[PDB]
RNA sequence: AGGGCACCACC
RNA sequence: ACGAGACUCUGGCAUGCUAACUAGUUACGCGACCCCCGAGCGGUCGGCGUCCCCCAACUUCUUAGAGGGACAAGUGGCGUU
RNA sequence: CCCAUGAACGAGGAAUUCCCAGUAAGUGCGGGUCAUAAGCUUGCGUUGAUUAAGUCCCUGCCCUU
């Protein structure tokens, strides 16, 4: 019995390309999931987060600011309306696009402020950062907006698979790691 | 064989309530127009025919849960109240509303009063219930 | 005759405390557990496993010491460190009685060869004869040992119906089933004691323990007979049903003695800075051609006497 | 931490120089022998003196313990 | 007459499963497990019929009421409770190597569908509006 | 005959289940059916005042509680031998409510 | 009819006043406790029992008549008795007042102190600590303190191990404060201390010398 | 001058 | 030796023990309603009753007593080992 | 309580507080005060995370020379 998504988004075609991000972003086989809520003690131990599925860190970032604290019920709303609308805009799996737009939004250097000194950035850093920026860039969109929170994300991850510069996490990217190449 | 506990509640009330406007036999008061419907709620209901759906609902209730009077039908109906400036708290339902709504439902005989108090499902109103269930069914499937 | 290794059973997840098996059912036996669970095996002896868990029996709060199987082979007896005894349907897998009153942790159980009597030694440093009923027709402490009361064992010899007890005194003691009264005493070893057991024809009773000799004695005579030498601890001592054998769990190996020359036959080590898992249980089966093993990587091992 | 205080370490080295012969490495029968030839008032202070006491036998095992005089 | 009565729980929440000899009815307060809200988390529900087929539960009634906690909370309980009561019966009246194939199933999914997770609330301390939270401090 | 239920209530675990069974055992040796003893849930008081006498320094404050145990027992016995067998040593503290 | 919450705390709150009345009635007399029997039995426990029961027993029927009248006992159901401490040296409320009247009485502070503290040790007491604190001498206040033996402060065994008593001296210059802590001997009987040991406190069972058997012997009974 | 500790310090 | 720790209360586990009409469950009987079809050992019932003249078993769920349970105990690595 | 009236406020400068798991935060419910009575406090549950497993840079405290 495959799981899929929602029951509608498998996983099994899902490809991570870049070899650094791999262990850090589960997303098949044993991390494949109905639903991204499991409740589950993933903050207990250091990089126990590694095992936390990527929709599911998707879903428990999208929790901010205060107002939306603990929504976790509507944050999942809002990601299955979310990979719909990525799929209907795309034609491809809505995993695949997220996956992509993480590892086109991590950044890979940056810079420590010790005058400033470059410094690399660990695999997970980069999928939490890329994930931290995916999310604020879709809030700060659909903020005193018209477009809805599911629209913006999905545009927001759409353009970050794209590597496009309308990206939010991708301008916040390319400035965080030129910054560090002038401080390199 | 279907009962009301095999179906979608929203759908059942819905169906519930236009069961009993269609039968047109359940009093309404004049008042149902200028009224709302607590103290916390800020404007009347936007539906015209809301005493049908809240009889509807009271009526699953009873289904669900006899031997309830006019003060649970206003802990049932209750809700968060808005103070301004100052924290929002619980608030009941209108004892009016809930009363004329359970005298209406003894009219259709649907409904009677309990023995140990409070008001309870005729075998009457729990056979509509349950056909009005048995529709709900055949339609979805 | 060496005996060499055919198959494990991987069911427990505890130490295997104690293995009974029955001569009514060659495909069944009992294995009790520090998981606090009896596992009644089933006996395939296919490809894949020798054995796999047929049924297992809950309803001890601690760990399960000693088990052993009625004679029918229909009801089980367990005893554990809850401090009681419990009487299984094998059918079923539920408990039918429950004998309580010994205040500490039941170390041993044992059948009568009728099965219309139960003793129980504990921690308490008490016996405790009971009827099939779970009523405690007599309780030995006055005479009783010193210390905790390690095992208990019922001759088979219905002539002279005697029981074997062994103690963290460094005693051997029989009683007279009859009054329960003392009979006579040993006073032969240095270290506590684990384990006696009594031969088939009721005429040798073998003891073990700390020091790691196997002490013989003439139940019908009273009297020490000799003394076996094992290297580690002894942690349980079988007879061969059928063969003058004397098999001893010494630490991480298992010893076999024939009695007539008083020499090792066969030594059964298992195939390895770890201190390697000890033999906690052994049992023969019926027929004499298979002896299961117990040891404390929850594991049973069945060795198989090849020609 | 899981540091013993000197509570603990005392009470396990004078358990394992009075009771050498009763004690093993299995950390059960180390507790029931503390529990039966010590008054040990609490039952969380038993459990970790037994523990030490097994600890200090798989110790001694692998050779001689300045602190216990055998 | 098979049956068990297992319960599982989440924080407040505790749900028994009756579960009994029967021909694959599954009920949750007399409703139909499809009809328990919030429908978001009906998977939640689901996860143990869709890893163990309908195969499995073809052979029993289970009847799971449930009170306490909250909604999420009685939800996971509920799921929770399930999983346990067909694994009981199964190690009841079945053998035991099917009670241990669904049991591996499980536990490789998800250990919280048969073992609880033991979270408490924890209690408030005066000087703050919560158990770590503390009032604003001034100084000036 | 009457159908006597003894309520005991104290605000000592050790001594109430002493007393409880104490009456229980008299009641076993008088050959009388005896509902068990029936455990109320506990009823915990408390109070939560501030430690200063004053209104000065960190505000501390001291959680008082006093926890109260509730026992029931039934019997099937003749009002004076429910007497006798209530007339037995009475732990202090403890507090008996005989009715019929 | 009254609710069991209220009951237990009007209990709570009658023993508090009657305590504190036979504290003020019978402070000179060695009052240390009253121990309260449900007729109605007071007991109240003192060094000096003639002085409570006074001349043919007119101070202790004094004593019944206005504790019945003030707290509205039925005539003749209250009855009063007195006793005597088993061992007044172990009671921090007797030797505060033994304390606080040898101070009344013009005795220096050190020498009344050191012999309280001596009556103390003497009496079988693990440690002891008395402090005195006022204008000992002079307008400016300071306290001094006398320890001996062993003392615990924090845990729960303070509360079955460690006896207290605070207690004023109303003197011509101002008030002194008299504090008296007394560890208690463990006690196994359970008379003078607790029965319950230390916690953190290990005995260790002295092993039975035995001598090995060199050779196998069975004997018969 | 060197070395520790703390979300009533920082990161 | 005090303080720390130990300690007391609290949280989590026990289909093991004790035992409950001021807690319930399951079973059965009666009753109400739905399905003629596939009407049943059916489904729903916080509807009633079953030591309480007499009519049913139990303690999983609830309550609360006793006891158990965890010790860095097991394995690997680091450590002066 | 009802009808009506419908202000600033579009995320807040310098500065600064609290906090790491059922925690922060959201959300309501009890107790105290109380004839009348919570924007406070003391408790309770419910929903429920991001980040970290480090350091002496700042603020302090402590030790050695
Ligand atoms: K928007
Ligand atoms: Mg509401
Ligand atoms: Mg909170
Ligand atoms: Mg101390
Ligand atoms: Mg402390
Ligand atoms: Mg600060
Ligand atoms: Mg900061
Ligand atoms: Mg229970
Ligand atoms: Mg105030």
């Amino acid at each position: 019995p495959d799981i899929k998504l929602f029951g509608k988004w498998s996983t099994d075609d899902v490809q991570i390309n870049d070899i650094s991000l791999q262990d850090y972003i589960a997303v098949k086989e044993k991390y494949a999931k109905y639903l991204p809520h499991s409740a589950g003690r993933y903050a207990a131990k250091r990089f126990r987060k590694a095992q936390c599925p990527i929709v599911e860190r998707l879903t428990n970032s999208m929790m901010m600011h205060g107002r939306n604290n603990g929504k976790k019920l509507m944050t999942v709303r809002i990601v299955k309306h979310a990979f719909e609308i990525i799929h209907l805009l795309t034609g491809e799996n809505p995993l695949q696009v997220l996956v992509n737009a993480i590892i086109n939004s991590g950044p890979r250097e940056d810079s420590t402020r010790i005058r400033r000194q470059a410094v690399d950035v660990s695999p997970l850093r980069r999928v939490n950062q890329a994930i931290w920026l995916l999310c604020t860039g879709a809030r700060e969109a659909a903020f005193r907006n018209i477009k809805t929170i599911a629209e913006c994300l999905a545009d927001e991850l759409i353009n970050a698979a794209k590597g496009s510069s309308n990206s939010y996490a991708i301008k916040k990217k390319d400035e965080l790691e030129r910054v560090a190449k002038s401080n390199r | 064989g279907v009962t009301v506990k095999d179906v979608n509640q929203q759908e059942f009330v819905r169906a519930l309530a236009a069961f009993l406007k269609k039968s047109g036999k359940l009093k309404v008061p004049e008042w149902v127009d200028t009224v709302k419907l607590a103290k916390h709620k800020e404007l009347a209901p936007y539906d015209e025919n809301w005493f049908y759906t809240r009889a509807a609902s009271t009526a699953r209730h009873l289904y669900l849960r006899g031997g309830a009077g006019v003060g649970s039908m206003t802990k049932i109906y209750g809700g968060r109240q808005r103070n301004g400036v100052m924290p929002s708290h619980f608030s009941r339902g209108s004892k009016s509303v809930a009363r004329r709504v359970l005298q209406a439902l003894e009219g259709l005989k649907m409904v009677e009063k309990d023995q140990d108090g409070g008001r309870k499902l005729t075998p009457q109103g729990q056979r509509d219930l349950d056909r009005i269930a048995g529709q709900v069914a055949a339609a979805n499937k | 005759e060496q005996m060499t290794l055919r198959g494990t059973l991987k069911g427990h997840n505890g130490w295997v405390t104690q293995i009974a098996t029955t001569p009514q059912f060659p495909d069944m036996i009992l294995s009790a557990s520090r998981d606090k669970t009896i596992i009644m095996w089933k006996l395939t002896r296919d490809e894949t496993n020798y054995g796999i868990p047929q049924r297992a029996l809950r309803g001890h709060s601690h760990f399960v010491s000693d088990v052993v199987i009625s004679s029918d082979g229909q009801f089980a007896l367990s005893g554990s460190w809850d401090g009681t005894l419990r009487l299984w349907d094998l059918t079923t897998g539920t408990t039918t009685r429950r004998f309580v009153g010994h205040t500490k942790d039941v170390l041993s159980v044992a059948f009568s060869s009728d099965n219309r009597q139960i003793v129980s030694g504990s921690r308490d440093k008490t016996i405790k004869l009971w009827n099939t009923l779970g009523v405690c027709k007599y309780t030995v402490q006055d005479e009783s040992h010193s210390e905790w009361v390690s095992c208990v064992r019922f001759s088979p010899n219905s002539s002279n119906p005697i029981i074997v007890s062994c103690g963290w005194d460094k005693l051997v003691k029989v009683w007279n089933l009859a009054n329960c009264k003392l009979k006579t005493n040993h006073i032969g070893h240095t270290g506590y004691l684990n384990t006696v057991t009594v031969s088939p024809d009721g005429s040798l009773c073998a003891s073990g323990g700390k020091d790691g000799q196997a002490m013989l004695w003439d139940l019908n005579e009273g009297k020490h007979l000799y003394t076996l030498d094992g290297g580690d601890i002894i942690n349980a001592l079988c007879f061969s049903p059928n063969r003058y054998w004397l098999c001893a769990a010494t630490g991480p190996s298992i010893k076999i003695w024939d009695l007539e020359g008083k020499i090792i036959v066969d030594e059964l080590k298992q195939e390895v800075k770890a201190e390697p898992p000890q033999c906690t249980s052994l049992a023969w089966s019926a027929d004499g051609q298979t002896l299961f093993a117990g040891y404390t990587d929850n594991l049973v091992r069945v060795w198989q006497v090849t020609i | 931490g899981r540091v013993r205080t000197k509570t603990v370490k005392k009470a396990a080295r004078v358990i394992i120089e009075k009771y050498y012969t009763r004690l093993g490495n299995d950390f059960h029968t180390n507790k029931r022998v503390c529990e039966e030839i010590a008054i040990i008032p609490s039952k969380k202070l038993r459990n970790k003196i037994a523990g030490y006491v097994t600890h200090l036998m798989k110790r001694i095992q692998r050779g001689p313990v300045r602190g216990i005089s055998i | 007459l098979q049956s068990v009565q297992v319960f599982g729980r989440k924080k407040t929440a505790t749900a028994v499963a009756h579960c009994k000899r029967g021909n694959g009815l599954i009920k949750v307060n007399g409703r139909p497990l499809e009809m328990i809200e919030p429908r978001t988390l009906q998977y939640k529900l689901l996860e143990p019929v869709l890893l163990l087929g309908k195969e499995r539960f073809a052979g029993v009634d289970i009847r799971v009421r449930v009170k306490g906690g909250g909604h999420v909370a009685q939800i996971y309980a509920i799921r929770q409770s399930i999983s346990k009561a067909l694994v009981a019966y199964y190690q009841k009246y079945v053998d035991e190597a099917s009670k241990k194939e669904i049991k591996d199933i499980l536990i490789q999914y998800d250990r919280t569908l048969l073992v609880a997770d033991p979270r408490r609330c924890e209690s408030k301390k005066f000087g703050g509006p919560g158990a770590r939270a503390r009032y604003q401090k001034s100084y000036r | 005959i009457h159908r006597i239920r003894i309520t005991l209530t104290s605000r000592n675990v050790k001594s109430l289940e002493k007393v409880c069974a104490d009456l229980i055992r008299g009641a076993k040796e008088k050959n009388l059916k005896v509902k068990g003893p029936v455990r109320m849930p506990t009823k915990t008081l408390r109070i939560t005042t501030r430690k200063t006498p004053c209104g000065e320094g960190s505000k501390t404050w001291d959680r008082f509680q006093m926890r109260i145990h509730k026992r029931l027992i039934d019997l099937h016995s003749p009002s004076e031998i429910v007497k006798q067998i209530t007339s037995i040593s009475i732990e202090p503290g403890v507090e008996v409510e005989v009715t019929i | 009819q009254i609710s069991k919450k209220r009951k237990f705390v009007a209990d709570g709150i009658f023993k508090a006043e009657l305590n504190e009345f036979l504290t003020r009635e019978l402070a000179e007399d060695g009052y240390s406790g009253v121990e309260v029997r449900v007729r109605t039995e007071i007991i109240i426990l003192a060094t000096r029992t003639q002085n409570v029961l006074g001349e043919k027993g007119r101070r202790i029927r004094e004593l019944t008549a206005v504790v019945q009248k003030r707290f509205g006992f039925p005539e003749g159901s209250v009855e009063l008795y007195a006793e005597k401490v088993a061992t007044r040296g172990l009671c921090a409320i007797a030797q505060a007042e033994s304390l606080r009247y040898k101070l009344l009485g013009g005795l220096a502070v050190r020498r009344a102190c050191y012999g309280v503290l001596r009556f103390i040790m003497e009496s079988g007491a693990k440690g002891c600590e008395v402090v005195v604190s006022g204008k000992l001498r002079g307008q400016r206040a300071k306290s001094m303190k006398f320890v001996d033996g062993l003392m615990i402060h924090s845990g729960d065994p303070v509360n079955y191990y460690v006896d207290t008593a605070v207690r004023h001296v109303l003197l011509r210059q101002g008030v002194l404060g008299i504090k008296v802590k007394i560890m208690l001997p463990w006690d196994p009987s359970g008379k003078i201390g607790p029965k319950k040991p230390l916690p953190d406190h290990v005995s260790i069972v002295e092993p039975k010398d035995e001598i090995l058997p060199t050779t196998p012997i069975s004997e018969q009974k």
